[PDB]
């Protein structure tokens, strides 16, 4: 803002998509033993925005003249508790949900072992801190609707995003689909 | 730096391995497949260079789009490209594959295979003579030789 | 003439065994596998989607 | 009796119990049949080798000859059952009652 | 005038009803087989829209010909002749919305 | 440790038997049977039965169960059932290992275990004989006497195999 | 398991209720679909498909077009299922 | 030092497989008026290194998603059995001297089919499963003749001990005695090793890659190494069984040279056959074995039983 | 112990290669790639079994040739071989050898 006074600094929330790092992260947490959940994710309300929505928001901000010098904030259509979101992820993926909460000291040795790795501390600990943080609600900043784009619900786009993680677990057993995550709104 | 030297030598090794053993896939749609076979024919035999035709996309490293890519054939071409493991390189042979060629204005022709899959080397010709195709393959080998994957990794 | 003498309620619903044979179910043993022969196939000349 | 005899007799007992407790598949039960035959082969071979019953060293072979005959019969039945029901499931062998 | 399949508009309507029935029941199978991400209701709504597109037709032969084309498309979808791309082509997802009011058209381009 | 190779092998044999007896998908059952057959060959070889044990490796592992596998492949199930797939299968698998451990420990701790028979914990090397067989393989000569002495066995076994071919044909006719 | 006429009516009414385009309040056994409920021909086709799904018997087109009264659906189902 | 001997058997065999790949490529090229790989190293000697490195650095695709334990065991079993089957061979002194090394090799060959059996199944594809089934049938069909022919020829050896084959053929090659059996045995080796004209398993022209269609990078390399090691081992078994070599007890080098040369000749014959003939149809393959070969093998087995009795040439048991 | 050593070494070597080929190259950084009929001809497999049984019965023949009752041995060996040939001929003539 100092260098570019009229720059449009967009402030997006968690972004999910086909090549996401947020949803896919939770999907791959199943590989990492059980499902590590700080406070069982009961203190982390999340509001994920769809990648296509974010991109189109950026484009429209570029096109629209009013966007200049406006700190836009991209928020997801709904807010979910971390537990709810992770549960829905494991449901659409049909992966066995093994949520073990993380006591600070007890799982701190696990985090220390992750850091002890001679390579990066498993994408640093700051990523785990991000997981250990609910999305800020900043209504003063303009949102997607201000640009005209309407945020697509996660539930509709979750299937596409997490079908890649869907394995014979769902391929062999078509069964039925799952139910939307609990919305803390 | 010593680390940079080790990284550079390792990247030289892997690039040499990949360019020496280039396994194109048996993918020929139209006329240019004939000149491709003539490249495989004894006169310009590609096997000397390590170029061996392997049918399996999963066991193949380069895709040669030899022929006109129709709208009906395009999804299959994309699928076979995606099933191909990486590192993967695409060589477009023929004016038809490069930009549509003779049938550029046809309703049923994709105006170039670059629209469907990324292309590394474009071989002009209609048909490109087998020597031109061998030249394009060797140019692809030089392109692999110039790759600096491990150097970029070390610089991060 | 019942399927079984002194039939219980559950057995009462059950029909008597057939006179000669059991009626076979609808297939469910074998079918015709459908294969896309080409187009990438070596023998398909590259542009033949032979649905066999 | 040395402990190896105990182990092999235990293996036969376990295989017998597995055969007598089906779950769904007939092939698993036929596997238990073949397994029991293996236990019997090993037991007979150990007995005959230890006692130097030279003329009985062929008994294990005949046992296996008829073991494979029985296995073959079992598979020949299993294929027909699968054809008539679509699975090898034991629960489909229900037409005959009492 | 020689009838293609129906001598009257009513018979063509009966054939349309049959074709609609078949498409309606086929839609969930299409969604399952092609692994489409749309819902069954969404697909059936698209089917309804496509059928209403041809509603204005007031000639029995045209209705019969449209029915033939619908049957051919349904046979393609029932088999796996059509790919996921072909099935989703009905849903013009990539194409950007084209505004229809006069003022937007005037802004965008010279097109009438 | 090499003093009780036969016992270690017998325990592995029992474990494989628990594996295919718990009834996972016939693939894993086949694996357990294959391991058990190899281990039984090992025990037989240790007792001096090279030929007999090798027979299991070929006419049992590469024979009866080689087709068992070919069969399961034709009748493919939707999911490969494993020990953990069903709680009962996993539970029985663990209990079977535990049962073996209990008898094994009892046999070693109590010089004389008596489950249904009486077993002595002394190593199997004790029972072996100190005689010499000279320029001969006793197992080989006994097995080869099937043609010189066991002519009646040869007749009955050959007839049974021929009737087995006919029987399998008739059963697979299916009318 | 006597397949009562009132049970058939209940199943028919439940099926009609599930259909969103029909407003539940004005739904009645005698409410003709086209006029009372305002649904179109394809709508009627869909509801007949729902009915034949619920009762498990296929309704041909000629019989289906004679419908458009829920009471007609119930009595047709009774005729095909031989009720009374 | 026994571990040293194990390594000396293992690593050179793998190097021989690696260079057998180049040899095959060059021979096929020259019989097709082409030149084999020659850019990569002097006369193409460095091509296998490039091939291996390229394979290893390549992406490890794995959409098997079913019994990954099996999908990993199959390559392990294949490579391990290919390496093990080399152990009992006397060249001229075997690494492990078994009274019944021949039956051991038969059992190991029968087991090695499970590698193809599992790989194709755990792949959980279409071509993979059906191709694996065709494999089972192929190997199983020729295993019968392989055993009968082997029994028929060993009737002259007097034992299943591989080492005594050298003594038996001290004065003449056993091919002179049993050439019809030799021809059938050679075709049998071809079928068992899944080589052209019986390359139905992989069958690239018909099945995209067969059982290994879903195997890439290293596991595919292990399958390739197992295949070629089996080729060399089966040709070595043929050389020991029929084309016997003179063995001077004080200088084993002469026998080793002669044996190696004969095995090389037979492997070159394998490549030559791969180049010449087209592939037998799956159906025709079985027709050639059960209906055409199996009979003649039975007749020759009767003859080779009868001959020692009627010629008083029963070989010594020891 | 020699045979056990050989088995161990070979298995460990092959498994080591499988490790260096399943995990070691799996580290290399990449991205996302997405991704039966009842065979009645199995009768051939079953017939293999019953023929493999005769195969087993015939293996003792090299030692069987060392007996003094060579007449009885030869008669029984040819008896088994002729029974096998008869079985093959029966399956052949009854079209039981319907391969593929
Ligand atoms: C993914 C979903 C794909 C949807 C594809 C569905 C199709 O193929 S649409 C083809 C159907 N075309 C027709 O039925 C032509 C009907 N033509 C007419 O004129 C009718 O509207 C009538 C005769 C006026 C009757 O109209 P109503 O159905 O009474 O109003
Ligand atoms: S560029 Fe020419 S030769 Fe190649 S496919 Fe097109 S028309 Fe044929």
């Amino acid at each position: 803002r100092a260098a570019f006074p009229e720059a449009t600094i967009i402030k997006p929330s968690d972004i999910f998509g086909r090549e996401d790092r947020f949803l896919n992260y939770f999907a791959s947490m199943r590989w990492f033993g059980g499902v590590p959940l700080i406070s069982l994710g009961k203190e982390t309300v999340k509001q994920p925005v769809y990648i296509v929505d974010v991109s189109k928001g950026i484009i429209n901000a570029i096109k629209d003249p009013d966007a200049k010098g406006k700190t836009f904030a991209f928020v997801g259509p709904n807010r979910y508790l971390l537990f709810d979101l992770v549960q829905y992820i494991f449901a659409v993926a049909y992966r066995p949900f093994l949520p073990y909460p993380l006591p600070h000291f007890a799982y701190r040795w696990v985090g220390r072992l992750f850091e002890v790795s001679p390579f990066e501390p498993w994408t640093t600990r700051d990523k785990v801190e991000r997981v250990h943080m609910s999305d800020m609600t900043l209504p003063h900043l303009p949102g997607l609707e201000d640009l005209g784009i309407q945020a697509t619900p996660l539930e509709l786009k979750a299937i596409e995003v997490l079908r890649r993680h869907r394995t014979y677990r769902w391929l062999t057993s078509e069964m039925e689909d799952v139910k939307p995550a609990k919305t803390v709104n | 730096s010593r680390g940079e030297y080790v990284v550079a030598k390792l990247d030289d090794l892997v690039n040499w391995a990949r360019r020496s053993s280039l396994w194109p896939m048996t993918f020929g749609l139209a006329c240019c497949a004939v000149e491709m076979m003539h490249m495989a024919a004894p006169r310009y035999d590609m096997d000397r260079f390590g170029v061996v035709f392997r049918a399996s996309p999963r066991q193949s490293d380069v895709m040669i789009v030899a022929g006109t890519l129709t709208n009906k054939m395009a999804p299959a071409l994309r699928k076979v490209y995606d099933q191909m493991p990486e590192p993967r390189y695409v060589v477009s042979m023929g004016s038809c594959a490069n930009g549509g060629g003779y049938y550029h204005y046809s309703y049923s022709v994709v105006r170039g295979c670059d629209r469907i899959v990324p292309v590394d080397i474009y071989v002009p010709g209609c048909p490109p003579t087998a020597e031109a195709l061998l030249y394009g393959i060797l140019q692809l080998q030089r392109k692999i030789k110039r790759e600096k994957r491990l150097r970029i990794w070390y610089r991060r | 003439g019942g399927a079984v003498m002194y039939p219980t309620k559950e057995t009462a619903h059950w029909k008597p065994p057939p006179w000669n044979d059991v009626d076979p179910p609808k297939d469910t043993l074998v079918s015709n596998l459908t294969l896309n022969f080409g187009p990438q196939h070596p023998a398909a000349h590259g542009v033949l989607r032979l649905v066999m | 009796m040395p402990l190896v005899y105990m182990n092999i007799i235990m293996a036969f007992a376990i295989a017998l119990a597995g055969l007598l407790m089906y779950r769904s598949h007939l092939m698993s039960s036929l596997l238990c049949l073949e397994g029991m035959m293996l236990s019997l082969f090993i037991m007979s071979t150990l007995i005959i080798l230890n006692t130097h019953f030279t003329l009985a060293n062929m008994m294990p072979i005949i046992l296996l000859v008829f073991a494979a005959c029985e296995a073959a019969l079992g598979l020949s039945l299993l294929v027909m059952v699968s054809n008539t029901y679509g699975t090898d499931y034991v629960q489909n062998l229900n037409l005959l009652q009492c | 005038v020689k009838p293609i399949f129906s001598r009257d508009m009513n018979e063509a309507k009966r054939r349309v009803r049959e074709l609609y029935r078949a498409w309606y029941r086929e839609v969930p199978n299409t969604v399952h087989l092609f692994q489409l991400d749309i819902s069954v209701k969404q697909g059936r709504d698209k089917v309804r829209e496509m059928f209403m597109k041809n509603a204005h037709v007031t000639d029995p032969r045209v209705v019969d010909l449209l029915v033939i084309k619908g049957k051919m498309e349904l046979e393609e979808t029932i088999n796996v002749w059509k790919q996921r791309t072909h099935i989703m082509r009905f849903f013009h997802e990539t194409e950007a919305p084209r505004p229809t009011d006069f003022l937007s058209k005037f802004y965008v381009g010279h097109d009438p | 440790m090499t003093m009780y190779i036969a016992f270690i092998l017998s325990t592995i044999f029992v474990i494989g038997f628990v594996g295919f007896s718990s009834k996972p998908s016939p693939i894993y059952g086949g694996l357990g049977l294959i391991v058990s057959g190899g281990v039984g060959c090992g025990i037989v070889l240790n007792f001096g039965g090279s030929f007999l044990g090798l027979m299991v490796f070929l006419i049992y592992l590469g024979g009866m169960l080689v087709v068992f596998g070919y069969t399961t492949a034709m009748a493919t199930e939707m999911y490969p059932e494993v020990w953990v797939s069903n709680k009962t299968v996993f539970g029985a698998f663990v209990s079977g290992l535990m049962m073996e451990f209990c008898m094994v420990y009892y046999a070693l701790k109590e010089e004389e275990v008596e489950i249904i028979f009486k077993f002595n914990g002394l190593g199997d090397w004790v029972i072996y004989d100190t005689g010499d067989s000279g320029f001969f393989s006793e197992e080989a000569m006994g097995i080869a006497a099937l043609y010189s002495y066991g002519t009646w066995l040869v007749i009955v076994t050959g007839w049974s195999l021929l009737i087995g071919v006919v029987v399998i044909m008739e059963i697979t006719r299916g009318n | 398991p006597p397949l009562t006429l009132e049970a058939i009516k209940d199943r028919v009414l439940y099926v009609l209720k599930l259909y969103d385009k029909i407003d539940p309040e004005k739904l009645s056994v005698n409410s003709h679909f086209m006029k009372d409920l305002g649904l179109d021909s394809l709508d009627q086709v869909e509801i007949i498909m729902a009915m034949e799904d619920e009762f498990g018997f296929e309704i041909p087109d000629i019989d289906a077009e004679k419908l458009m009264c829920p009471q007609e659906i119930v009595d047709y189902i009774a005729d095909k299922k031989d009720v009374y | 030092m026994f571990m040293i001997n194990i390594l000396s058997l293992i690593i050179p065999i793998l190097l021989a497989v690696a260079f057998l790949t180049l040899v095959e490529r060059k021979v096929l090229g020259y019989m097709q008026l082409r030149k084999g790989p020659n850019v990569v190293g002097p006369y193409g000697l460095l091509q296998p290194i490039a091939d291996a490195l390229k394979l290893f650095t390549k992406e490890p695709l794995r959409p098997a998603t079913s019994s990954i334990s099996m999908f990993i065991i199959a390559p392990i079993l294949a490579l391990s059995l290919a390496l093990t089957m080399w152990v009992p061979l006397p060249m001229p002194y075997p690494l492990i001297n078994m009274n019944l090394g021949v039956l051991f090799m038969l059992a190991m060959s029968s087991l090695a089919v499970y590698s193809i059996l599992w790989s194709g199944w755990a792949s959980n594809s279409k071509y993979a499963l059906i191709g694996a089934l065709r494999a089972v049938a192929q190997t199983i069909s020729y295993e019968v003749t392989l055993a009968i022919i082997l029994l028929s020829v060993l009737l002259m050896n007097g034992s299943y001990t591989l080492s005594t084959l050298i003594t038996t053929q001290e004065h003449i090659w056993m091919i002179f005695t049993s050439w019809p059996l030799a021809m059938m045995w050679f075709i049998s080796t071809l079928a068992e090793t899944n080589r052209a004209p019986f390359d139905l398993t992989e069958g690239e022209s018909e099945l995209v890659s067969g059982f290994n269609v879903e195997y890439a990078a290293g596991p595919f390399a292990m399958f390739f190494m197992a295949e070629y090691a089996n080729i060399i081992m089966m040709n070595a078994f043929t050389a020991i069984l029929f084309l016997g070599a003179s063995h001077d007890p004080h200088t084993p080098e002469l026998y080793t040279i002669n044996f190696v040369l004969k095995t090389l000749a037979l492997t070159i014959t394998f490549l030559w056959i791969r180049a010449s003939y087209p592939r037998f149809r799956y159906d025709q393959l079985m027709h050639l074995l059960w209906k055409s070969f199996l009979p003649l093998t039975l007749a020759l087995c009767m003859w080779h039983i009868s001959l020692p009795i009627m010629t008083a040439s029963i070989p010594p048991q020891s | 112990m020699n045979i056990m050593l050989t088995l161990l070494t070979n298995v460990t070597l092959a498994s080591l290669l499988v490790l260096i080929a399943f995990w070691l190259p799996q580290l290399n950084a990449y991205s996302e790639k997405t991704s039966p009929f009842s065979m009645k001809f199995f009768l051939v497999a079953i017939t293999f079994l019953l023929f493999d049984l005769e195969i087993a019965l015939l293996l003792p023949l090299p030692w069987a040739s060392q007996t003094n009752n060579l007449k009885t041995m030869l008669t029984m060996a040819l008896f088994l071989l002729i029974l096998l040939a008869a079985s093959l001929a029966y399956e052949w003539t009854q079209k039981g050898l319907e391969w593929a």
